[PDB]
């Protein structure tokens, strides 16, 4: 597609996020569980490290874990299996 | 009997669900709102709520 | 008119008023 | 508003019909209301037709029927004797119409007269069966509806909104009289009672800002005090200031001191603001309004609001409460403005959180935790056996402290049982105009303020004058209220003045104009009464002949339109734009009284839900229709956390608060409290509700 | 995707987040001192509040919530003031004026709730209405006046192209829209004059493209000549690069068709950015349009006295015949009502043929911005007949317009119908709310559970019935009956092959192909014949009207149907014993 | 329903509802009315046990 | 190619209002140049105005002095139209003492060295035989409009009354161009700028200050290469 | 007084000649009071040269078509109109081109006299086939802005010339918009975002510098009335 630079909450674009998943509900749970793993990493980094890993892309200065999760989905670094 | 009693005629619905010893299965979309669990529609169904998310093999290795 | 300390407010009216307005708290 | 709260005929009450069970038959305008009720002025909420208001000329019978005056016409000659007829006699007779051509003695002119018959029908009856005539037009209208100029050009819904919003205006600090009004302004001011009126004639001896002492014609003298900055019921100001000099001569009935919303005697609810009716860059989109910064700089639309706060020191079971500045554990610096005995000093500016009255209640001796016991043993302080419940100024309030009114038991004041001391503190602030505040005209064109531009990027005239508001033009044609356009044109004519050139005779638009409306100075106050006003032909003529500003320059041509420049890009606008002077008023739906927010505050008693209302902290209500909208979206988790860990999960609210503060993940919700309350009620109604497992 | 949030409300909403952050940045030592600092509003808290408010959506809701687009999720930003600044394109969905209406702001906390408010409920993901599929973020009334003025064409304006020769060439052509914009910035060219530009970055329409380049004009580069105005060029620069050149006049139905075509061919981010560009240019050219109302712009027709006298004679003859006694008390009421209905229509027709085409009032009406013509007729012309508390027509009638000014008796008569309309509009919203409640309670257990019931049943659909002379006329109610539902069996035409195979979505090219091949009935697949046990299936539901794809496998189609039926209450007037 | 079977009451209910909305220029797709109509005809009445 | 440079010349109408004419500009440049000068003149000319007053007996803005006819907030509204021109930059003070019957004008203010009061005919308040007025004002420099700086933001006592101050010595600015547009495409504009000031600075000084501000701003884009 | 916040300036190159200048943070107002002035000065106050009148022999009054070429008179005219050229002498010079035989004519075919330079030899102008003869006489002079076709002044002294519209400017399309960055502590500042697109005669940085120079001297004209008057100095960087 062709557009201007998406700014703020609409980056990465949703029509390019939705090629990864089946439907928007699967996208919601995909990004939410990845954000939970990232927040557990950030509260477990001083102590010993469990299986929670990430961020797989380099975050900004003060970037929310949901934004990092959506950029990870768009950059094609995760994989998911439905119920 | 829980979605029916909250609609209309609360006294009449409760007074003959009690006689029949009726059992609710909480399969509805208004019974789950009352008892405070996930509605069975949208992102609250088992196809979407049990998604397992993990990093892939080549990006686990490359970090 | 009929109120002594009044500002002169020129009217566009074309009819004569036979009855003044009553007291508004009667 | 004070006058029209009286003269109100509420049809609901003890002995009358209720609101839910009132049929649509009783809410209509019967055709026997002509002169006994106002068809326009009703509340627009869920009380349409159940609350009315008395007409201007109406009276009340000895029994309770509403009379109205009529002129008695005897054999085609209209006399001057006035007969008060109730509805039965009005149905019996046949009543003429007020604006019909009397032939200078009482005779009619045309041989057929429009009348009003028995069943509310309107006919054409020859001028010998007519046996009654109205006293005047605008006999049907009320007091509030008689102050709208050009009422007969508005639609009835917009006239209803105008007559309801005219009694929500606030008193400003300057109170300028309207440039175009009706005649019902001086009488509605001196009969409202908020204007000091001289009782007997005399000569003024001494004027101060607190009293006037007239010296009467026979020896005696009488001093009228003034209400200076006294709070009204709704929190506005009730200032009164004299308008006489120290040597004048007054007559009986003359206005001697203004009121809140009056100017030299007559009512004045708003200011005259130069208007334009163009659409401007989307800031006035769908009834929003753009002001100028001049109305903030020059304090045009500025009001004063006065609050009050009350605390009382009673004697509880464990002792007596005490109003003193010896507060328990607190810094010294918050005790700066407080005096030697508690209450704040007069003039000290406060802010949302400051101490107004320092009151400390006895607590006694309870159980202390081991951690606080260890901290007290570390830092050596004692238990501080009295608990501080002071009076603090609530959120969002500020302003000076005007006066402290303190009662006491020891001065033998009639406090209720238990109260030993009661103290009231008045805090007043001066609110300027701001975006979010709500403005309105007289013909029902309200709207919030969208943006206050600086004075340099406003569309200025060719002379240099910037406009002051910009009203949108898509709200005029589809709402049928072109009373505002005619008021705008006549406002410009009355501002710039006129002189009709009667050199080669009076022109034929002005054949029925009165004398001394052929010329007028600038800022001439004119008046068009309600159903007998200035016609369109007279408005066209007066618009065509005005007089120039200072140089030879007529800024507004014959259509009423001017060639505005653009103060932002520089170039002139391509087409001429309607300008003129409109009388707009500031309404009491201010933005400071409406905003509230809540993160965590008080909770309810039986069920554990948050409270509701801005008087508390108060949460918003998330009802059935919003639950249906969320289910229609498909957001299940948003709905679950809106109904569990934000309202009722009592063990969940503290856990989500500590998880947010520590930065962790939000826990899963639990069973809400109201469901367990429901199960206890159902078990208490002898029903065996049991929740199974598998 | 933005909303303005006042700072005093945002601080109180985001108080725990700002307490955590200003403890972690060592502005305070612990939670108690941090809370004291926040409640005293020391000036570090704004610099913390901006960084904690970045990228965190809030939900804005306006009561009553009639349909599901009444709750939407914007991304906030701080605003010095105390008013929630809303976008001007979501007021149609919220049903919000700015007469003092109030809106409520919620806040999502958990990661699932923020993901839901960012993906499902975001403002720029809900362009189309879920009921019919028409766009709801379309420009409305003010951008519509602006774009209609921008794209209309005035014959004989300044700088018009004229081919007059013999001494000089045409002097209307231009080499680029940059040169045209420079000439319009000078006083030479009007925006609405017909010229011949030479476009190089705007894709030609299909006929000119197939004539000049044939197949593959790679429109970044190729050059072609268009005989349009300059306003249409400035309008088509807002549309995307691949979209063909429109060259029409932007009535509101044309703008709706353009935005619907964009939403069915392009991604939703492109549709949202296009809608914002249209809003900007619409407001900017609405200011320079010269739309004002004065008392000289409301012209009265010059034959109203003659028309009213010609019908007054017939009314007088009917009343004279009633006084003679040849007809009872109701027949004269019917005759008078018919006479004054004819007089009202005649006055309206005289007004319509009298008004010029470039009046402000008739431009506002004719551009589809606001209003209808009956309001213009009552403003200038004749109010007409009026009702009663019973409901019958008072046969007086009201013969004065609101420009001339109603008289005392006519105003008192008009107040009956005005107050009855106000009370009826008060009652009808509660009635519609009760109906929506019962529909939601019945249809709450219809959700999508599978992908295919795999039945062979299905309803039939009328699809453009035959004409008597012999041709195919399109049925008018085809966008609400045949569009957006899956075919059940194949379409076979008069002993031929398949036109559309079984399972297709049956959109506009499929319907055009069927009507070109000349068939009339199809067997389409519907939820009345869906064969799953609990809840409908997904191929029986068809496409979702709000997205354009197939419906998902968790959608609450019953609640969407109930809110879609019950929302157009308060615009269902009864009449004026079925 | 009693005369022309269960199909013709589904034609009749959709047609009569849509002629109320079309008179005021309101567009609702017919699949939003067929969800409600299918929820009326779910049940049968017993004549013989 | 026109090779003549524009030149400004002043015609005087009154003592506080003049009328400048600039010619020959490029076609289409008169409106933009005049509006740039007008927007600079109306918003960024530095002047001086009274910041906060302090009457003797009163304590806040919502009371009355015994004897005077206008109360304190009306005296504030009357003092908001006083025009004063200051020389130094520190906050100076000036006093007003008046006793007995009469009428307090703005000529009764006794200014210190440097500052002056330019309209000695303004009406402030009126007094009777039992009245006395002792008010000391505070004069500062600045530009634009700035609201009331509060007491607690400063370290002020109870008696200080902060007043809204507007420091703007210009009153009403307009412009008017006159394009020729002859057939031979030798066209020019002729800006005619009219400035009216409120008796505190001359319009030549107002225009010179606006020109200095614009030169210092466009020097940034001048220094680029 | 003092500005208390110095504005900056930072171009952003998009293509070879198209940019996006931003200026931040301007004190409130001043985005509109210098954006429109910059735009109008950029479009109307930078000198350059352009073709004013052409003359092709064989066409004097038959303004339909030219024998031997593919296009017609209007296509040749607006192929010549978008021809970027430069000059030094202020009098109108005359150029020529005379290409024989079949083939395509480019803008490198014209033989430039002393002073002028043609900045794109690769622009297509016409197309010849089957023994055409193109001989066009061009007139180049210099000025500012855009000026339409100045009509027939001397009628009988030149009957074959056809004057065209001239585009003397080196810039072509300047658009601006302002914003509201960082309104927090200093009461609603501004940010002007220019967007200059030029022809390849000059660069947008040089265009902005020349516009800044002419605006600085045009406002120093008003500054030199009373030089000892206080304004708003920016000061040191
Ligand atoms: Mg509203
Ligand atoms: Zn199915």
């Amino acid at each position: 597609g062709g557009y201007d630079t998406p700014l703020g909450i609409t980056n990465p674009p949703i029509d390019e996020l939705l090629d990864r998943v089946s439907s928007k509900y699967a996208l919601v749970i995909y990004a939410a569980k990845r954000a939970r793993q990232i927040n557990d990493y950030y509260n477990q980094l001083g102590e010993g490290i469990l299986e929670y890993v990430g961020p797989l892309v380099e975050p900004g200065l003060q970037e929310k874990p949901l934004s990092i999760a959506l950029r990870e989905i768009h950059a094609d670094l995760l994989e998911h299996t439905e119920g | 009997w829980l979605s029916a009693a909250s609609f209309q005629e609360t006294t009449r619905v409760l007074t003959d669900a009690a006689i029949n010893c009726r059992s609710d299965k909480l399969n509805g979309l208004k019974e789950n709102v009352i008892i405070g669990k996930l509605i069975p529609a949208g992102t609250g169904i088992n196809r979407y709520r049990n998604i397992a998310v993990q990093p892939t093999e080549e990006a686990r290795a490359a970090a | 008119n009929s109120v002594p300390g009044a500002p002169n407010r020129v009217s566009f009216a074309k009819l004569r008023e036979p009855l003044e307005v009553p007291g508004l708290l009667d | 508003s004070g006058l029209t709260h009286k003269r109100r005929l509420s049809a609901l009450g003890p002995g009358g019909l209720s609101r839910e069970r009132a049929g649509l038959e009783v809410r209509d305008v019967h055709p026997s209301h002509y002169g006994r009720m106002c068809p326009i002025e009703t509340p627009e909420g869920p009380n349409i037709g159940l609350i009315g208001s008395l007409s201007v000329y109406a009276r009340v019978n000895p029994f309770g029927f509403i009379e109205t005056p009529y002129r008695k016409v005897v054999d085609g000659v209209v006399s001057d004797e006035i007969v008060y007829l109730t509805a039965d006699e009005e149905d019996r007779h046949v009543v003429a119409q007020a604006n019909s051509p009397i032939d200078a003695d009482g005779r009619f002119v045309e041989p057929r007269v429009l009348v009003r018959r028995k069943a509310g029908e309107v006919e054409y009856v020859p001028s010998s069966e007519v046996d009654y005539m109205d006293v005047s037009p605008r006999q049907m209208v009320s007091v509030a509806t008689a102050m709208i100029p050009f009422l007969e050009h508005d639609d009835a819904n917009r006239a209803l909104m105008g007559a309801n919003m005219q009694r929500q205006a606030v008193p400003l600090v300057r109170s300028e009289a309207p440039l175009v009004g009706t005649g019902m302004e001086l009488r509605a001011a001196i009969d409202a009672g908020d204007v000091v009126v001289a009782e007997e004639s005399g000569v003024i001896e001494e004027v101060s800002a607190d009293y006037i002492t007239v010296m009467h014609d026979n020896g005696t003298r009488r001093t009228y005090r003034m209400r200076k900055f006294a709070r009204s019921n709704h929190g506005t100001c009730a200032n009164q200031c004299p308008i006489v000099d120290a040597g004048d001569r007054v007559e009986a009935g003359q206005v001697i001191a203004d009121g809140p919303c009056t100017d030299d005697g007559e009512m004045a609810l708003g200011k005259n603001l130069l208007v334009a009716i163009m659409p401007w860059e989307g800031h006035n989109y769908e009834d929003a309004i753009i002001l100028s910064n001049r109305l903030v700089e020059e304090d045009v639309l500025t009001s004063i609001h006065i609050e009050e706060h009350e605390i009382d020191a009673r004697d509880t079971k464990l002792g007596a409460e005490e109003i003193t500045r010896d507060i328990p554990n607190i810094s010294d610096e918050v005790l700066a403005d407080l005096d030697e005995r508690g209450i704040v000093r007069i003039g000290a500016e406060v802010r949302d959180g400051d101490i107004l009255v320092g009151k400390v209640t006895p607590k006694g001796e309870t159980e202390l935790t081991p951690e606080e016991r260890l901290l007290r043993a570390i830092f050596g302080e004692k238990a501080r056996e009295v608990r501080d419940t002071s009076l603090k100024v609530p959120h969002g309030e500020s302003g000076k402290v005007i006066g402290i009114r303190v009662f006491s038991r020891e001065d033998e004041d009639e406090l209720p049982a238990g109260v030993n001391e009661l103290v009231r503190v008045y805090v007043a602030q001066k609110r300027k105009i701001s975006d979010g505040d709500k403005l309105a005209g007289r013909h029902g064109n309200k709207g919030v303020i969208g943006k206050i531009l600086p004075v340099e990027d406003m569309p200025f005239l060719a002379d240099g004058t910037p406009v002051d508001i910009i009203l949108n033009t898509h709200g005029v044609p589809r709402r049928m209220n072109i009373g505002q356009i005619l008021e705008t044109h006549l406002g410009w004519c009355a501002h710039s003045g006129w002189k009709v050139d009667a050199a080669k005779g009076v022109p034929d638009w002005a054949a029925r104009l009165p004398d001394e409306l052929l010329e007028a100075q600038p800022n001439a106050i004119v008046s068009t009464p309600v159903f007998d006003g200035a016609q369109e032909a007279e408005l066209q003529g007066l618009l065509s002949c005005t007089l120039p500003n200072r140089d030879g320059d007529v800024l507004v041509d014959a259509d009423g339109k001017a060639m505005l420049f653009d103060g932002r890009s520089g170039e002139p606008f391509p087409y001429p734009v309607t300008v003129g002077y409109m009388y707009i008023m500031k309404l009491h739906h201010l933005v400071d009284d409406k905003i509230h927010a809540r993160s965590t505050g008080p909770y309810s008693m039986i069920t554990q839900q948050p409270l509701g209302g801005k008087a508390q902290f108060g949460g918003q209500r998330f009802g059935e229709m919003e639950c249906w909208a969320m289910q229609a979206y498909g957001a299940a988790y948003t709905l679950q956390e809106l109904l569990t860990i934000k309202s009722d999960d009592t063990v969940g609210r503290v856990k989500v608060y500590e998880a947010i503060v520590k930065g962790e993940n939000i826990p899963e919700p639990g069973i809400p409290e109201s469901f367990k309350v429901l199960l206890k009620e159902l078990q208490s109604l002898c029903l065996n509700v049991e929740v199974l497992s598998s | 995707h933005q909303c303005g949030l006042p700072k005093l409300m945002a601080l109180e909403l985001f108080k725990p987040f700002v307490m955590k952050r200003l403890v972690d940045l060592n502005h305070a030592q612990n939670i108690k001192s941090a809370k004291r600092m926040v409640e005293r509003q020391r000036p570090q808290v704004w610099d913390v509040l901006e960084e904690v408010i970045a990228e965190h959506p809030v939900l804005l809701n306006r009561a009553p919530t009639l349909h599901r687009l009444g709750i939407q999720a914007f991304e906030p930003m701080l605003v010095e003031g105390k008013a929630i600044q809303l976008h001007p394109l979501v007021c149609e969905a919220f049903n919000a004026d700015f007469d003092g209406d109030q809106m409520a702001v919620h806040l999502p906390l958990s990661a699932e709730a923020q993901a839901e408010a960012r993906i499902l409920m975001l403002s720029s993901n809900n362009i189309l209405s879920p009921a019919s599929g028409r766009p709801l973020a379309m420009p409305r009334l003010d951008m519509v006046t602006g774009l209609y003025y921008l794209t209309t064409e005035v014959p004989g304006d300044t700088g018009e192209y004229q081919p007059a020769s013999g001494d000089h060439p045409e002097t209307g052509v231009y080499s680029s829209p940059a040169e045209a914009i420079m000439a319009a910035d000078r006083g030479v060219l009007s925006v609405r004059a017909k010229i011949k530009v030479r476009l190089t970055q705007l894709r030609p329409p299909v006929e000119i493209e197939a004539e000049l380049f044939g197949h593959s004009g790679w429109q970044p580069g190729d050059a072609w000549m268009a005989e349009t105005t300059l306003g249409r060029v400035m309008f088509n620069e807002l549309l995307p690069l691949g979209y063909p050149f429109v060259n029409k006049q932007m009535h509101k139905k044309v703008q709706a068709a353009i935005i619907n075509d964009l939403a069915e061919r392009y991604p939703m981010i492109v549709v949202a950015q296009t809608v914002d560009k249209l809003k900007d240019a619409g407001f900017y050219w609405a200011t320079r349009s010269g739309v004002t109302v004065s008392m000289a712009d409301v012209l009265v027709p010059p034959r109203k006295k003659e028309i009213l006298d010609h019908y007054e004679e017939r009314a007088d003859k009917v009343e004279k015949q009633f006084q003679r006694g040849a007809l009872n008390h109701d027949e004269r009421n019917e005759a008078l009502v018919e006479i004054w209905k004819e007089a009202t229509d005649e006055v309206g027709q005289a007004l319509r043929e009298h008004y010029p085409d470039d009046n402000p009032i008739i431009t506002i009406v004719d551009s589809g911005a606001t209003g209808n013509f009956t309001q213009t007729r009552t403003l200038a012309g004749m109010k007409g007949l009026v009702t009663n508390p019973k409901g019958e027509f008072i046969p007086r009638p009201v013969k004065s317009s609101f420009r001339e000014g109603l008289t005392v008796l006519e105003y008192f008569i008009n107040t009956h119908g005005a107050r009855k309309g106000l009370a009826d509009t008060a009652l009808r919203t509660a009635d519609s709310g009760y109906l929506t409640r019962r529909l939601v309670d019945v249809s709450q257990d219809v959700i999508v559970r599978e992908h295919d019931c795999q039945t062979e049943r299905g309803i039939v659909v009328e699809l453009a019935e035959r004409a008597p002379d012999g041709t195919l006329i399109r049925d008018p109610y085809i966008e609400t009956s045949a569009y957006a539902r899956t075919l059940g069996t194949d379409a076979v035409d008069e002993a031929g092959n398949v036109i559309v195979e079984r399972g297709q979505d049956l959109g506009d090219p499929e319907i055009d192909a069927l009507l070109a091949a000349g068939i009339t009935q199809v067997k389409v697949r519907s939820v009345l014949t869906c064969a799953t046990s609990t809840g409908v299936c997904a191929t029986c539901y068809g496409r979702s009207m709000a997205t354009g794809k197939l419906v998902d496998i968790g959608e609450a189609v019953g609640i969407v149907a109930a809110q879609s039926i019950g929302e157009p209450g308060t615009q269902l007037t009864m009449r004026t014993d079925i | 329903l009693r005369v022309q079977g269960p199909r013709e009451v589904q034609i009749h209910l959709v047609r009569e509802v849509q002629e109320v909305y079309r008179a005021q220029g309101v567009s609702i797709h017919d699949k939003h009315i067929e969800v409600i109509v299918r929820q009326m005809l779910r049940r049968v009445t017993i004549i013989d046990s | 190619l026109i090779s003549q440079r524009p030149t400004l010349s002043e015609d005087v109408l009154t003592d506080n209002r003049s009328q400048f004419v600039i010619e020959p500009l490029e076609p289409g440049f008169g409106y933009t140049l005049g509006n740039s000068l007008r927007r600079t003149l109306l918003s960024s000319i530095p002047g001086a105005a009274v910041t906060s007053i302090r009457i003797d007996g009163v304590l806040h803005e919502f009371t009355t002095v015994p004897g005077v006819k206008e109360d304190v907030t009306e005296i504030i509204l009357n003092l908001k139209s006083l025009v004063v021109s200051s020389e130094e930059d520190e906050p100076v003070t000036m006093y007003l003492r008046k006793q007995g019957p009469g009428e307090v004008t703005a000529g009764d203010i006794v200014p210190p060295a440097g500052v002056t009061v330019h309209n000695p005919g303004m009406h402030i308040a009126t007094l009777n035989d039992k009245g006395k007025l002792e008010v000391e004002l505070v004069v500062e420099r600045g530009r634009g409009y700035v609201p009331a700086v509060q007491n607690r933001a400063s370290g002020a006592e109870i008696g200080r009354i902060p007043v809204d101050s507007i420091y703007s010595p210009v009153l009403k600015v307009t412009y008017k161009v006159d394009a020729t547009r002859v057939e031979q495409r030798t066209d020019f504009d002729k800006l005619i700028l009219d400035v009216e000031t409120k008796n505190s600075i001359s319009p030549r000084d107002a225009l010179a200050s606006a020109g200095k501000t614009l030169v210092e701003l466009f020097g940034l884009a001048r220094e680029l290469n």
